[PDB]
């Protein structure tokens, strides 16, 4: 009875509007005090004579799972492949944040704390700078805090003995995999009002340190100059979040900091000015 | 209750200060069962003439001694019926009770680590394409002293690096092996019982040493006493020893 | 091997899919959930909280706190407009508010809106205001009579500072567009029902605050990216 | 009609999107009421 | 009831910490003798007043199956393809060891004996040295001790009448296959304290001889110079191991030998020196 | 042929997957298992065994066996520090030890640690030492008073050589990082509760050994490659 | 909820990763106790 | 109970060795006469005092199905593609034999008669002789005795109205298909002691005539010179065989004939000479 | 279309796979099986038949029939060796024989071997021979005493020409390698227990034949291509 | 545990490798015995 009721997307329903009648009384529901910190309780039927209407509408789409459960780009890593003995270079390293791309960052920053499993999806594209391409295989390895970080296209750490790596080669479809919620605490921190042991680095910098995503081109020395741009996409699965905050009003400056100020530019919200308030 | 008496052969050992005793890997030695067997001939089980305490030539512990080791069955090569049974057959299997003995005074201090390690494959002394020569891992009852001297035939020698457990591994993780400590203020004896352990039901007593006994002092022997030098003695008794595939005597 | 036949769409990355996928951290056991107050299950929980509308958006008050209050005068005896607002919810001024910003994350609109007003004047100051929602298909009302002919609440300031009135969902179609652009949802217009009266020696001018939330009525659909935020440059590591 | 769903994987996180369960407020945002 | 309990990864649990109280007694659990060879029995509650805490943590991930059950690189075979009548050459041969790459070698060398089935996974990559590539097909044949070893890209043995071979061609996805535990004894030997019949070759050299992995390029003579680098990856499945040993402290010199000494280089552990022991 | 639809991830080699795969040696029947003593089922079995900490890591004692003992003096009557240690477990000095090396194969940390100490002095020598774990958010204790204000054990040398004390898992979060780098787990500091007393004609100096294992408490998660070992060159065939 | 598993192959080794069964020590590393 | 017992590969078991005792008697089991043509009945326990051993070993792998049930190469057809109006040529024809490649031939020639279904597997490879390849599609048609044999890349017979053909194109995976046991008699003849109606052609030539495998390149005239080498592989499925014969001792000369003699070469078995018989 | 996910190995040709595959000759109905004597179900059926060992492999007897017999002399009164053989079964000389050639099709070895000997001398000729298997870890026995200390059979020629003796499977490990190369399985050595005695006017020299088969004991595993046969050139159509 | 097998095809020969059935000699190679 819930394989059916969610196939037409109807669990979680909106109340009906009831009929209402001329009121004359000492009961003033329209009158409250917003000083209490409480939002008013008034409903359409309280202040106006309403008809009966059976409301078929649904909040399913508005659920935390629907809203965070769409993937969007969190990082773009460009690998410019050189041939200067080819092994001294040609690897990405990225410290892992939801904080470097504004669109998904704004969404999760709607809440103070969030918790969820992650679906990472990869979209690699080879920009061909030579007459041709040949056979390009790529490796992406997750290198958690403390794991040995690769210093060359060369080094042993791509052996990936216990680390997780995923391989892509030209013509293979977009890689994907899932992550279990990785924090050391009960939820991820979207904001942090504290510093490190050394009394430095205010903010999220301290909290979630996932380590790094490292990329390397694995095909051995060859003749074609190419660029490989792998874009990283992230869906949240299985979600809870707590303590809603107001939405970010201004462009994002820097990751892990709420800093909004920008050099020689007026501080600019999304509000739009009017000539005069008696006209809309 | 710090007393121990172990009787094996016609032999009985006694120690009035011991720390419990350890049974290797939690399993007492047994004879080889029908389910696990491979060699289809009837094993020979010398019983009391074989499973008895053989005690080897003693070694001397000084202010300078940095360690020693022995290999089994090798150390028993020339010992009695166990020895002879060793070279008359292709195959043999045995467990052992190892009893290491060092006594001193309440006026001495020192500490030994006594470890029995399985498949202790030691490391060559030098770099490159060397290996260790048969003779050097088959010393007999005398064992290897760690000596700072230059040696006969070095491309064939094993490392002298004892704190590397001779195997290229950190001493002091040497514990995951069955072991005791002889610490003079506390005890006098160490005692270890081991079961056959090997990935095969019986192996060659000649070409393979299942165990190595290694004792290296992790606390240097200090005293104000006139006797500033004391002996360590090893006695080991085979247990449930059996042999098969008999033929003539290998030399 | 089972005979099987491949279908249009295969190989494709669709942002909004949900399929399974091997876990890259097998056997990993995540940290205990614990109790934190204030869980949100559904976005509408937020749309239902009073937010302050930036009712005074003139260039002159813009980046201050004064954008959030309107000023009433004892100097006026008259049926004068005080202010007005487009009622669509992703619209200006109300786009900035909780309910707006969230509505701005969807393309579809429906429900009734709760506009509450708090009078911040002296305890001894008094006024009666008219609050009016004039439904669509007509122009913003230019006079008190014109406004009052629609859905209204006459508000009397007294012991309780606040009053809430509601714009009923009244519309051709069940839902509306959050970015209509040409079409309107109607207007909400504030006037003087009487006059702002004062005693001797008390400030002649008093302020007025304005809030919005959604009613039980309210719902949003078809999730889209927000128009109220952008990324110009790149974000620092 | 209705639809078919099995989980093909050994780990929690591999599983697809979760099912929806009711808003069930409590009114803790809108009315956290000390005397109701 | 074990499809469920392992989907959230909860079989194998950690004990709770019980509350504890001020002790005054002749029973001294903190006092033992480590001379016995026995590790102490003391628990937090024995030496300090502890609270009750319900421990939700899990040892699943620490199981032998989790730890060895990740694939890592055990060999890298480069095939440089020549055209000097093309048939005299162009084949790999590799004697099969877990011993030539340090990362997985260290892990299994945590134990004296090990037993398990194997999953071999292949990652071939063609480095293009000509204007193009064309159609490259490769063959990998397992050649157990005693089987005829191919001496030319040519020879009959690639007929592979009874041997197992697996084929890869450009654009095909990473080959994979399983092996059953192959030793002639009850377990594989990670270390061996003995020699051969001839009293020579100390160590593992003697024990596990799996024969060899032989590679050949099968596409017939053609014009493009290329290199093919097939990397071999190995997961352990279905695992038991016995007799833990201390972990390798030093770089690996040579396969099948524990030799650690290196020419004109100080012998260097992973321990790190301090100025003085009263400061951390 | 059954209609079927291909999904993101397909074709991919993921190191940590487990899927089936044809066996290349069909019908092969593997050798009997037999009984070998000392099976290990789970890594924690190892973390639970006492290992010796390289407590004296000075450049001067480094590659000897003396790195593993500390020396006590009868020459001192005083509340002097003897040594100290970072308590995080993948940390130096303890990284080299059983429990460390293994913890170094995971990224996550939790449990209580068992530090046992064996006194190797003359049977007739005596001392009383203070062993102290000072919890994080403060600096390594500089004085006996400062140290003792934390979790401690006063140890009296007598017939039994050894004592075990434990650093409780006390931490903000349920787990910790095995490579924290900036954050600390606290310190463990050894002092003189009285003095090392000796008779006539017995060595004036006596040694002290130090061990670690994990308690029933202990657990590791998120497997990663080890930082305590590397491959510089290539390995000989 | 829970998950589905079948073996598709004729040989032991083809099968995927094994299931976990309890530590069940015995204490043979930590306490191999001759008199307990 | 046979989904299980064959998953660990245990149906078909080897007997146990029983304990045995000192014998003194008139019964001499070691003494027989091999003149009878009978192999001796003696078992270990008869001539020596043996222990009890429980034998876990298995003959599964030694079954006829295991032994013939691995594919190996039976033919290699090279198609050199010319462009001399392209249609006069460019087709393989092969008369079908298990007799042209020694490795599988030796195995089946272990028996006098054999019967089984066949799995043919194809491994085509394009050797590129031009700057490129383009789109190569190939056709393989089975042309049983009497069916019209194609004489040109051209001719109608590739219409394959009732014949079986299988198509391969570059990038497609290795074709495979099954055949039902095709002989006109109850089994295939590995050897034949008779001639044809005309008293000629001694041997297997007469017996199994399967007709021919015909190959053609189907892509229409184009500019790239290439070679296509399709190797044919054959597994036996569902097997019985009768009358074991001794194994072939010498190299194979010719198909369908047992001829072993070779020109100006000593006749050379696989036996290896010793200096003297009192030394091994 | 059903969502499905592709796995490592796909596309691959593995020689030793068994999967299904469309039949190219659908509906075809194969010829009746009929009864032919002598079906073989299992390879071991062959290993169990007596084959003649090429015991005399000297360059001098090589391609004759005399490679298959050994010659005994009445001229000798002595404990002399007659011949010897490596006992591994893929080894020379026995590789050529039924059981060898087949063992040569596998990489693994186990069981007991049955060596039978037929005396071809005059009905009136007599001898007693010693047949000895000396187990591994020692050198081929150089003297009668040395040989006899192992597993043996003293054979007395009389009315029944033949005797069978057996080399027990005696080995470290459950299986052995069919191509060991360095390691040995032991030796089998034939000596004079007494002397070959003859009447007046009967040939002074008599021959001896040698056979091998496997016992109920015997098993082979891990199929590999044979080393005892090759293809140098190409084979004529 | 055990394993799953279905035949997907209409013809005998398409089917995969056959199952094994016992050696069940008779001794016709080793002892074809006219008087036993
Ligand atoms: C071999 C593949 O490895 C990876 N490729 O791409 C990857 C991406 C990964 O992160 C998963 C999503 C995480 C990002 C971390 N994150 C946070 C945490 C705290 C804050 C304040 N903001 N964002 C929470 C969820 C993990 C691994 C890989
Ligand atoms: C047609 C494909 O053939 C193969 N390609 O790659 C392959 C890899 C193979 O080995 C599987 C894993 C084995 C390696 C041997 N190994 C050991 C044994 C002893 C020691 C001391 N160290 N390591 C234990 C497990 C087997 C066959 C192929
Ligand atoms: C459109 C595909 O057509 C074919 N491509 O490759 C093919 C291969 C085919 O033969 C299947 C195996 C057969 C070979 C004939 N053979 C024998 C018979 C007698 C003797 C003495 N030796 N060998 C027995 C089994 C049949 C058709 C095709």
């Amino acid at each position: 009875e819930n394989y059916i009721d969610e196939v037409l997307n109807e669990v979680l329903v909106v109340p009906n509007i009831n009929s209402s009648n001329p009121t004359t009384s000492n009961s003033a529901p329209a009158l409250d005090a917003a000083e209490t910190g409480h939002t008013s309780s008034v409903q359409p039927e309280d202040v106006i004579e309403t008809r009966y209407v059976q409301t078929s509408q649904t909040r399913d789409e508005m659920s935390l799972e629907s809203f965070l459960g769409r993937s969007g780009c969190i990082h773009e890593s460009k690998l410019e492949v050189t041939l200067a003995n080819y092994n001294k270079e040609n690897f990405t390293v990225w410290a892992i944040n939801l904080q470097e791309m504004a669109q998904i960052r704004r969404k999760f920053e709607l809440f103070t704390y969030t918790r969820f499993d992650s679906e990472i999806t990869l979209v690699p594209c080879i920009s061909a700078l030579s007459q041709d391409i040949g056979h390009i295989t790529m490796q992406y390895m997750y290198v958690p805090p403390g794991a040995p970080v690769p210093n060359s296209r060369d080094d042993y750490a791509w052996q990936s003995g216990t680390n997780a790596s995923v391989f892509w080669q030209h013509g293979q479809a977009y890689p994907r995999f899932s992550l279990p919620f990785l924090s050391v605490a009960s939820a991820y921190y979207m904001f942090y009002d504290g510093y490190d042991e050394q009394d430095q680095n205010y903010g999220t910098a301290n909290t979630n340190n996932m380590g790094s995503l490292c990329s390397r081109i694995v095909t051995e020395k060859h003749i074609h100059k190419v660029h490989i741009m792998t874009r990283i996409y992230h869906k949240a699965k299985h979600v809870k979040a707590w303590c809603p905050r107001p939405p970010r009003a201004l462009e994002y400056t820097r990751a892990h900091r709420t800093n909004f100020k920008i050099e020689d530019r007026s501080i600019q919200t999304a509000i739009v000015t009017r000539p005069i308030i008696t006209t809309a | 209750d710090r007393i121990i008496q172990i009787t094996r052969g016609d032999s009985t050992i006694t120690s009035q200060d011991v720390a419990n005793a350890i049974v290797a890997y939690g399993v007492w030695p047994h004879y080889l069962s029908s389910k696990d067997a491979s060699a289809i001939d009837k094993p020979s089980q010398p019983d009391t003439s074989s499973n008895r305490f053989y005690t080897l030539r003693s070694v001397t512990w000084s202010s300078s001694s940095k360690g020693w080791w022995w290999k089994l069955p090798d150390a028993l090569k020339d010992m009695g019926i166990f020895g002879e049974n060793m070279f008359y057959h292709y195959l043999g299997r045995s467990g052992y009770t190892i009893h290491v003995q060092c006594n001193a005074s309440k006026f001495h201090q020192g500490t030994l680590i006594v470890a029995l390690i399985p498949e202790h494959q030691i490391a060559s002394a030098l770099h490159g394409n060397v290996n260790v020569g048969y003779n050097y891992t088959h010393p007999g009852e005398t064992g290897r002293e760690v000596k700072a001297e230059t040696r006969l035939n070095p491309d064939l020698q094993p490392t002298e690096e004892y704190w590397l457990n001779f195997d290229g591994t950190l001493l002091g993780n040497i514990t995951i092996f069955p072991h005791q400590f002889i610490n003079l203020r506390s005890n006098n004896s160490a005692t270890i019982i081991a079961p056959y352990v090997n990935a095969v039901p019986m192996d060659s007593m000649r070409s393979h040493n299942n165990w190595s006994l290694v004792i290296i002092p992790i606390c240097p022997l200090e005293t104000s006493s006139a006797i500033n030098t004391i002996p360590i003695t090893i006695s080991i008794s085979p247990m449930c020893a059996e042999f098969s595939g008999a033929r003539a005597k290998r030399q | 091997g089972l005979p099987v036949f491949i279908t249009p769409g295969s190989g494709q990355f669709l942002t909004t899919d949900d399929f399974q996928s091997p876990c890259a951290l097998p056997w990993y056991h995540p940290t205990k959930e614990i109790s934190i107050p204030g869980e949100v299950k559904n976005l509408v929980e937020i749309c239902q909280v009073d937010s302050l509308v930036p009712i005074n958006n003139t260039d002159t008050y813009i980046n201050s706190e004064n954008m959030y209050s309107v000023v009433l005068q004892s100097s006026i005896n008259a049926p004068d407009k005080i202010f007005s607002i487009r009622t669509d919810v992703a619209s200006q001024p109300l786009a900035t508010t909780l309910i707006g910003e969230i509505s701005s994350y969807f393309t579809h609109w429906t429900g009734s809106l709760r506009f509450s007003f708090m009078f911040c004047g002296t305890a001894n100051t008094t006024v009666k205001l008219l609050l009016a929602y004039t439904p669509p298909g007509i122009a913003e009302p230019t006079t008190r009579k014109d406004a009052m002919l629609g859905t209204h609440v006459i508000w009397d300031v007294g012991l309780q500072s606040t009053i809430s009135m509601v714009v009923p969902w009244i519309s051709a179609s069940h839902y509306r567009n959050t970015s209509p652009g040409r079409s309107t949802s109607g207007y909400i217009t504030c006037w003087y029902q009487t006059r702002l009266v004062i005693p001797p020696q008390t400030p002649p001018t008093a302020r007025l605050l304005c809030f919005v939330s959604g009613c039980k009525d309210f719902c949003l659909r078809m999730a889209r990216d927000t128009n109220l935020h952008l990324q110009s440059g790149a974000i620092a590591q | 009609l209705n639809y078919f769903n099995i989980n093909y994987f050994k780990d929690a996180a591999s599983n697809g999107a979760s099912k929806l369960e009711f808003t069930q407020d409590p009114s803790k945002f809108t009315d956290p009421v000390k005397d109701v």
